[PDB]
């Protein structure tokens, strides 16, 4: 769960 | 230990928190387990959405 890719900014 | 949200984030999955810009989050990889005293929830937040207090 911690190693998921970062989401884009708003 | 405590980080502040740089942007609003909305989550619909039970593992991740929703939070508002400026919310203080206590940190319990890319996603961090955090606790919100505002909502009482514990869940993951994306680390690129927060900055140190």
């Amino acid at each position: 769960l911690a190693r998921r890719p970062l989401p884009p900014l708003p | 230990t405590t980080f502040v949200a740089l942007y609003d984030y909305e989550s619909w999955i039970e593992t991740d928190l929703s939070f508002k810009k400026g919310e203080r989050l206590q940190i319990v990889g890319n996603w961090w387990l955090a606790h919100s005293v505002t909502t009482g929830r514990t869940g993951y937040i994306p680390s690129n959405y927060v900055a140190p207090s």
